[PDB]
RNA sequence: AGCUAGUUGGUGGGGUAAUGGCCCACCAAGGCGACGACGGGUAGCCGGUCUGAGAGGAUGGCCGGCCACAGGGGCACUGA
RNA sequence: GGAGGAAGAAGCCCUUCGGGGUGUAAACUCCUGAACCCGGGACGAAACCCCCGACGAGGGGACUGACGGUACCGGGGUAAUAGCGCCGGCCAACUCCGUGCCAGCAGCCGCGGUAAUACGGAGGGCGCGAGCGUUACCCGGAUUCACUGGGCGUAAAGGGCGUGUAGGCGGCCUGGGGCGUCCCAUGUGAAAGACCACGGCUCAACCGUGGGGGAGCGUGGGAUACGCUCAGGCUAGACG
RNA sequence: CCUGGUCCACCCGUGACGCUGAGGCGCGAAAGCGUGGGGAGCAAACCGGAUUAGAUACCCGGGUAGUCCACGCCCUAAACGAUGCGCGCUAGGUCUCUGGGUCUCCUGGGGGCCGAAGCUAACGCGUUAAGCGCGCCGCCUGGGGAGUACGGCCGCAAGGC
RNA sequence: CCGAGGGUAGGGCCCGUGACUGGGGCGAAGUCGUAACAAGGUAGCUGUACCGGAAGGUGCGGCUGGA
């Protein structure tokens, strides 16, 4: 019944990359749309569109992936490689904005939601402000 | 600031008192998670204008009686023995728990 | 022609009617110290031969350490199986903190300020291949974004 | 476990054995000789080990350790009690400080001397 | 104290020479250039690899060696490096050549380290007015290291003051040979102190 | 693993610098407890201190702040 | 104590009987002068008190030192205490003789049974030095109670299986509140210590000054994404 | 005859009414206990024959409880998948039980095998996860001492927790 | 009136101790047997029950961590 909907798509999005795949459709939600708002603005995916499957509404979300590799397992890198959820459902998790994590020395990005908007680790810090820390991802 | 709160009568049965129970919340000392707690005020009631299950507001009043240090400041809701019920069981489910 | 220094030898055996054989191990690392390092483990009738296998495989398989200021890019944790570890960037001038293995690899990888630990399984063997596959996972804020075009 | 499981139960501290009731964790304690025997050793070993069972000022009663070689404890000599145990003969779990009251040094002992209680000598 | 027993010893075993006597470690004869063996009855033997740990050993008890200092003086010092904002490697030597029983080998005074910390302490040499015997005492940035009027009339001076007469002193230094009388002008960078020894092995023996 | 007879509350008194079951009559039958009541063990509490990457863990001698005690126990007098 | 001093005393220790070592170490040569000897000798002490003025604001004058003849300054001036730990591996430092599972070592793994770098003595070496070791306790290594940061098929670890009370956890959209949550302001957070600078004692320890911070918590204002609550709707869960 | 769970098909109704679950309650193989039946075969105990150095065993001839039934206890187990439950997501191949379809085919539930990716100390696991995630419960923290002792509760006892 | 405490009486917990008694740990080389590890020479383990100098045996049902 889904406790947690969003580390349930931070996960279909973690598992379908894994063997790299066109898309995948995490159900819907404003929220999840507004979180994906930012893997794609940040470059993590080509983005998303609104669809539908029997009058359900979910977001085909189109993956980003590397460039094919030469020797064995020519697998490409991997464009989201870790994605990780923080402040769980079971356990929320806050911080002040000096509190706010500096992900993978620069190269990753913290998003968290807040009382203006669901910014990121650099966003938050230079509008000046915290909130829950939604998750980890580089 | 007089210390205020807000909270739920659960017995009715003393002579011009009540007792509010009261919720609190708050973030864990080491493992973070909102967690809740709760105590219980004898609450100076010298109308007997309040009646059981009324969620309530109290003040830090001078002291009346042992115990009872909290006067009723103003009614938020009659009408919540839904709380009263989690209460009371809470209660009762203390005789299961002896020999 | 690189660094070269030994990590470990070992004698290791197995038994057959009559007595039991043996059989030495070599872990080696090797490195110019311009961020080019190389793990090879070497088995061989003998010690010295051990060690030579070791260098050759090890010059077959080496890594590109894209360094910066002397220390690493960003930190890193690695699981090789059992055994974990934690590669954490320093200040200029801090120094090369780790273990037997781990530094001795860190060493002529050409770095000098970095903070690390051994986790799990302290296994030598292991831990090597744990340092070098967290090398490997290094990323530098230029071929990060190269991923992230679009 | 869960986080909400933490929160109830909680995590148990370890607390350790003091391998060494010389009672109110002192330094050394003051005892006098009861026995004055010699033990064997144990599993890989063999030997006549010099001990002494010291009655403490405790109450208490314990064997303990003669280090060196040789020594002169009797059926009442004073002694001071160190604490370490001996691997090798099961019982013994403090050792006699050499030097102190009627315990000797070590007789025409010149190597480590702070062990052993033996005074500096003289050239001459 | 200051060690104080046989010292082209540790110009031995060290390997890597040293001057801990000033002129005759220039002879063709500084023992070293003799036995360059570390001492005792082996010293000419078939040497194993020394462990890792032997290696941050030596390195700094080369160092430490060198500038005649107690374990615990060595250390206090390097602790104060580590606290003190900056690259600990070199200001450890930083004030480590901010001593004045070195500043005053520095600057020619004396011939040997050993020596030198003998002037300071009898208070043959003083320091901006004031006399100081303190082989310890931290020397700062801009102050006069003078000799004292009944120290320039002096046969031990004179003649360490002598050959010094247009001998070129560190760029971290002034040096009025005329009167006698040094000067401190700042910390000197990595590269201005040349000595045989690895700086970071000791910041590393320290992480044991 | 149940606890409680001044026990919980109320009326009126006494008392104090002052609130209050602090105390006294009278009335009501209440108060507390697994969010651990009751009981047992140990302990003066803090600013700090030691240790540790830190989170923690340990600790409260010196100095500073507060409390408690003055052979054991009780009591009141004088008095701001 | 510092500079110089042999292709390098003796004595002792190895020795393949050439030799090697302690070792520039010593002797020995020079100059420097801890101690001690003599004289000089405080900061800490300026108020109370007295005259004028008004006994006040302002001005001036005088007494007072326990430590103490101490510190310190100046002159002279003698080469003038070294010890403890270890040297199988962890862990730096190796050879002789003695010993023979004996005497003993020992934190662990272990050492000693006639050739012991592991006992005991010696030479030698490593370490630290007015100290070095040992014992006891705290934290660390221990990521071995794991929030950071562990786990349970066979290593320790899934309850013999259900039912369900409390509690923990809660699908999509709209709005109200704004408890959590986030930001701003103000109060508080004594001083001492800690930390950054600066200086006071010949340095330092100690010590003065100045600055900078501290989660917390009270108060005022604001935000409303996520969590909570109240209100309306939906049908992907669940039930029928 | 009475009755439980369960899958499918139609998309009708309700509109989150959910998941988990300390305590509590119920169930709980065999053996065992109580009262009363029952008793053919088998069969602890026990008796004999062999074997054997012995043979309080293995093999042979006998044989009592018990094995069955009713009612009440007992509450353990290699009570085993040695794998708590719910949900979402992550290749397929094959055979098999049982449903539905404009049925050489597709789709839903269940039971096996081989195996992507991935996990794994290895063995192995792998859409019936031991993968990738969230919720909640239970449990572990060196071996022996020891599931022992004491206490406590439960039981007629054995004994259980 | 209350009241330090003293007294009488009856309970609760904790410590030490005690003829004797139960098993338990350890102990370089003791007595009896051979139970288990290889089909362990009767596959093993197992809960229960009974029995035997001892390991153990046997009955019942169960697991394969056997065949
Ligand atoms: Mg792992
Ligand atoms: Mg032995
Ligand atoms: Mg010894
Ligand atoms: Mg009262
Ligand atoms: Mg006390
Ligand atoms: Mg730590
Ligand atoms: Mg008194
Ligand atoms: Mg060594
Ligand atoms: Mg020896
Ligand atoms: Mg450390
Ligand atoms: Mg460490
Ligand atoms: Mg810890
Ligand atoms: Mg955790
Ligand atoms: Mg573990
Ligand atoms: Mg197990
Ligand atoms: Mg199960
Ligand atoms: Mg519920
Ligand atoms: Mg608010
Ligand atoms: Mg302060
Ligand atoms: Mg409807
Ligand atoms: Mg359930
Ligand atoms: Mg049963
Ligand atoms: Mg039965
Ligand atoms: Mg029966
Ligand atoms: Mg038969
Ligand atoms: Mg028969
Ligand atoms: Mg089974
Ligand atoms: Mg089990
Ligand atoms: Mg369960
Ligand atoms: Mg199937
Ligand atoms: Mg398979
Ligand atoms: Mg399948
Ligand atoms: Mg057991
Ligand atoms: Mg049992
Ligand atoms: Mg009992
Ligand atoms: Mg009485
Ligand atoms: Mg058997
Ligand atoms: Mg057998
Ligand atoms: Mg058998
Ligand atoms: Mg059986
Ligand atoms: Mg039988
Ligand atoms: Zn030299």
């Amino acid at each position: 019944m889904l406790t947690d909907p969003i580390a349930d798509m931070l996960t279909r999005i973690r598992n379908a990359t894994r063997v790299y795949k066109e898309s995948t459709d995490v159900p819907a939600s404003r929220f999840k749309e507004e979180i994906l708002r930012i893997l794609a603005r940040e470059g993590f995916i080509k983005g998303y569109e609104r669809v539908d499957v029997d009058g359900k509404p979910y977001l085909r979300v189109y993956l980003k992936y590397g460039p094919r590799r030469q020797g064995p397992d020519p697998r490409p890198e991997q464009v989201i490689h870790h994605i990780r959820r923080i402040s769980k459902p079971g356990r929320r998790v806050y911080v002040g904005v000096k509190e706010i994590p500096r992900v993978r020395r620069g190269l990753g990005i913290a998003i968290l939601s807040t009382s203006k908007g669901v910014l990121t680790d650099r966003e938050a810090r230079k509008l000046g402000v915290g909130g829950e820390l939604i998750c980890e991802v580089w | 600031p007089k210390k205020v709160l807000t909270g739920v009568v659960v017995s009715d049965k003393m002579q011009k008192t009540v007792t509010v129970l009261v919720e609190r919340q708050f973030p864990h000392p080491l493992y973070g998670k909102v967690i809740k707690r709760s105590k219980k005020y004898l609450a100076h009631d010298p109308e007997e204008k309040y009646k059981l299950g009324d969620v309530v507001e109290i003040i830090e009043s001078r002291p009346i009686s042992k115990r009872k240090r909290f006067r009723v400041l103003r009614l938020v809701e009659s009408g919540r023995m839904d709380l009263v019920e989690k209460y009371l069981i809470r209660r009762q489910n203390y005789e299961s728990l002896s020999k | 022609d690189f660094e070269e220094k030994m990590i470990l030898i070992r004698r290791t055996a197995r038994m057959q009617a009559g007595g039991r054989r043996f059989r030495f191990g070599a872990l080696v690392v090797v490195g110019d110290r311009q961020g080019r390092v190389g793990l090879g483990f070497g088995k061989a009738p003998e010690v010295p031969l051990a060690v030579q296998k070791a260098g050759y495989y090890a010059r077959r398989n080496m890594v590109e350490v894209p360094l910066q200021n002397g220390t690493i890019p960003h930190e890193i944790e690695v699981e090789f199986g059992a055994s974990k570890i934690v590669l954490k960037p320093a200040a200029p001038g801090t120094g090369v903190i780790a273990g037997a293995v781990p530094r001795a690899i860190l060493e002529l990888a050409g770095v000098t300020d970095i903070l690390t630990k051994e986790l799990g399984s302290r296994n030598p063997i292991n831990i090597a291949y744990a340092t070098m596959e967290a090398l490997r996972q290094l990323r530098t804020k230029a071929d990060v974004e190269r991923l992230r075009k679009g | 476990p869960t986080i909400n499981q933490l929160v109830r139960k909680g995590r148990e501290k370890v607390r350790k054995k003091s391998k060494v009731p010389a009672l109110k964790g002192a330094p050394f304690r003051r005892g006098v000789c009861t026995v004055v025997r010699t033990v064997t050793p144990k599993k890989p070993n063999s030997a006549l080990r010099k001990v002494a069972k010291v009655r403490l000022t405790s109450g208490y009663e314990v064997t303990a350790y003669i280090p060196g070689e040789g020594h002169n404890l009797q059926e009442h000599s004073v002694v001071l009690i160190r604490g370490g145990r001996v691997k090798d003969l099961p019982g013994v779990r403090y050792h006699i400080v050499r030097g102190v009251y009627d315990a000797a040094g070590v007789k025409d002992r010149k190597k480590s001397r702070s062990k052993y209680g033996t005074k500096k000598p003289k050239e001459a | 104290g200051r060690y104080i027993g046989p010292v082209c010893r540790l110009c031995r075993r060290e390997g890597v020479k040293l001057y801990l006597k000033g002129e005759r470690c220039y002879s063709p004869k500084c023992a070293m250039e003799r036995r360059p063996y570390p001492p005792g009855q082996h010293g000419q033997k078939r040497a194993r690899r020394p462990s890792d740990y032997a290696v941050r050993l030596r390195e700094k008890q080369k160092l430490r060696r060198i500038y005649g200092i107690s374990e615990r003086q060595f250390r206090n010092l390097f602790e104060e490096a580590s606290k003190k904002k900056g690259v600990t490697g070199s200001v450890f030597l930083g004030l480590l050549e901010s001593r004045l029983d070195n500043v005053v080998y520095r600057l020619g005074f004396a011939v040997s380290r050993r020596q030198a910390r003998q002037l300071v302490r009898h208070g043959h040499i003083t320091v901006n007015g004031r006399r100081v015997d303190l082989p310890s005492y931290r020397v700062r940035p801009g102050d006069e290291i003078a000799v004292a009027e009944k120290s320039r009339n002096l046969e031990l001076i004179r003649q360490n003051l002598e050959a010094m007469k247009g001998r070129k002193v560190g760029p971290w230094l002034s040096l009025d040979v005329e009167g006698m009388k040094g000067k401190f002008l700042r910390l000197p960078d990595r590269e201005d102190l040349a000595l045989p020894v690895n700086e970071q092995l000791v910041i590393e023996f320290y992480s044991r």
